[PDB]
């Protein structure tokens, strides 16, 4: 870094460079032990979460890859179709979850205090996560539903969330395969010698 | 004289000698020279050279010439392009990125698919 | 003289002149008008302009120039149209 | 895959109708 | 292309989902990490390929709300960097 900042020119681009503001953010916990008590407690455990960057020194060595370039212009020139999976997927998660959760009490036993006892939808936000981890396909297991209205909503989920992923998803897969097979063509091309001499 | 009929397959394709003498070395360019009469075809009633090849990629081929940038028909295959070009001198490495993916794809495909009682 | 023939390429694109004149500042618009001889090459022995262009696009040129909209063919690369 | 086929003809069709600004008819139709 | 995407997924997503996991940690516990699967980042590893392809075996899953939004952005990075090369 030192032998680097020996040669800087045009320091304001230097400085914007998101690389060398990873190598600095990386490099300032270590260099903060000499600098480094009440406060020092706080500084340090925020100094753990800036350590959690250290791993994004490999994009330092990725970033001469054309895969990850491709991918970088792909996801810079596709942001209207995340926008559009975003809330496609905010919506579907909203909806099925209050509609699990109400289904899943037709079913309550009466003797019980609390509203649901014997269900994992006991409340709305733990139907946003089993939303979303039954329209991706995933599928963990630690909650399903667990009567027959909850089971009917259930396979509305997932099918929904089969068909509201693979809306927009295609249009960003054909993106990125335009984008790589331009690149590919363009780096495989060997240079050319303009045998067209323009006539004047 | 500084026009010149080129009668490819029977469809007339007119040009000026300039546009030909762009790109040398080529059948076309050799065709733009004063001593083409005797090297090629040639009828003197009509003034026009005779090449018995399709027409229809003639004309990219003579849109290469004129604006100076190499591009496939999307209306042809890849091979039957391939081996105009080829006839008429022009060197396959040159066509643009735009259309370098679909031309150089089946031959990407065919390259990559391929004592008595002994 | 309400006719006008354009050799583009060697390929004679008849049309009338009302059909050039529609869309206006356009190269073929200045065509349409009668002091084109001396602007644009000009044979008098045919009586028909030569442009030294790829005619097959030319034909969905003045195709715009009819109809009223512009398409592209699918025949050829973008941006060779 | 045809549902899919559907809509991504729709949003294409969509965004370009969106994109395209406003024409002014240069061509003025002949009587 | 894929591997390298597999890679990077699921480096980023392991260290995110241990950090995030140990933010609901119990004081009470010596040990740093006790009612979570998520006690290192190799386990991150194997969660988030299991997340990433979109398997989801269920041996070990977030149990804290910020672990569940770093499994829902794990599950959709995966389904989008897994749907790029194939
Ligand atoms: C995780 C969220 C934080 C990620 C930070 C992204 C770091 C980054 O900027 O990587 C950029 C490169 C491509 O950027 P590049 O233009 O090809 O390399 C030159 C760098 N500049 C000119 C910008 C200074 O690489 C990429 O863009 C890869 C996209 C990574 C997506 C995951
Ligand atoms: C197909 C049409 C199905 C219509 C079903 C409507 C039944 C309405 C009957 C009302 C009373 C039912 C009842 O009292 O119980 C009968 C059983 C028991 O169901 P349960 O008591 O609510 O709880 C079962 C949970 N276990 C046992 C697994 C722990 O209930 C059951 O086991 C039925 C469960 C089957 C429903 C799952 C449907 C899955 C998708 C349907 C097809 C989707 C097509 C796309
Ligand atoms: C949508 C926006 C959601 C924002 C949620 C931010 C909440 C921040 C509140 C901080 C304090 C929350 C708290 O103290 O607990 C409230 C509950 C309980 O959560 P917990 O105590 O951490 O553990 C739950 C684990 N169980 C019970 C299943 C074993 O916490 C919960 O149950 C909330 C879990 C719901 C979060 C899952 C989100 C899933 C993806 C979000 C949508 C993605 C769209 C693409
Ligand atoms: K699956
Ligand atoms: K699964
Ligand atoms: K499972
Ligand atoms: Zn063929
Ligand atoms: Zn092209």
């Amino acid at each position: 870094f030192l032998m680097r900042v020996i040669f800087c020119p045009n320091k304001v681009e230097f400085i914007k460079n998101s690389l060398n503001i990873i190598d600095f953010v990386a490099i300032l916990p270590f260099y903060l032990e000499v600098g480094l008590s009440k406060a020092a407690k706080d500084v340090l455990g925020f100094l753990r979460v800036v350590r959690f960057v250290r791993i994004l020194r490999i994009f330092k060595l990725t970033r001469h890859f054309v895969g990850l370039r491709v991918l970088g212009h792909t996801l810079r020139a596709s942001t209207n179709e995340f926008l559009l999976l975003i809330i496609f997927l905010a919506l579907g998660v909203l909806i099925f979850a209050t509609m699990i959760y109400y289904a899943e009490r037709i079913g309550a036993q009466p003797n019980d205090p609390s509203a649901s006892e014997h269900t994992h939808f006991k409340n709305i936000p733990i139907g946003f996560w089993w939303a979303v981890v039954t329209m991706t396909t995933l599928g963990y297991g630690d909650m399903y539903p667990q009567t027959w209205s909850g089971m009917l909503v259930g396979a509305l989920c997932a099918l929904a969330g089969v068909l509201t992923i693979a809306m927009p998803v295609p249009v960003i897969v054909n993106n990125f395969g335009m984008y790589y097979s331009l690149a590919m063509a363009k780096q495989k091309l060997p240079k050319k010698k303009k045998k067209h001499i323009p006539r004047p | 004289s500084e026009r010149i009929v080129i009668n490819v397959g029977g469809t007339r394709h007119q040009t000026h000698r300039s546009t030909l003498r762009t790109l040398p070395g080529t059948r076309l360019a050799w065709l733009a020279e004063p001593d083409a009469h005797s090297h090629f075809d040639y009828d003197p009633r009509a003034d026009e050279f005779f090449f018995d090849r399709h027409p229809g990629v003639f004309a990219h081929i003579l849109n290469y010439y004129r604006t100076g940038k190499l591009h496939c028909p999307a209306d042809v295959c890849g091979p039957l392009y391939e081996e105009e070009l080829a006839f008429w001198g022009i060197d396959e490495t040159d066509v643009e990125p735009c259309c370098w993916m679909t031309y150089r794809q089946h031959r990407d495909a065919e390259e990559a698919l391929d004592r008595r009682w002994q």
